[PDB]
């Protein structure tokens, strides 16, 4: 499994032969923008089994 | 010329080895193919 890993998840980072299936987390940071046109990043969490 | 596959052989009388000859490129991808991974990512 050619998998994605890193800041803003690059893809190919990560090599692994098993899958993981346990109750965790991977955060990403987020570059939006508002309807104000104010553009502001974000730091997440995303809890997944 | 045919494909002996199974068990091991011994060529008889009037029997010689034939090459299989491949088209350009296709040599490069079938032995990439075995885990051509971040190729297919990029």
């Amino acid at each position: 499994l050619s998998l994605s890993a890193g800041r803003p998840k690059r893809p190919h980072a990560r090599r692994a032969l098993c899958l993981l299936l346990g109750p965790d987390f991977f955060t990403d940071v987020i570059t939006i923008e508002t309807a104000d046109h104010a553009r502001l990043q974000l730091q997440l969490a995303y809890n997944w089994h | 010329v045919r494909a002996v596959i199974g068990s091991t052989y011994m060529l008889t009388q009037d029997e010689v080895l034939w090459e299989k000859e491949l088209p350009p490129g296709v040599e490069e991808l079938l032995n990439k193919g075995q885990d051509p991974l971040a190729d297919r990512g990029e």
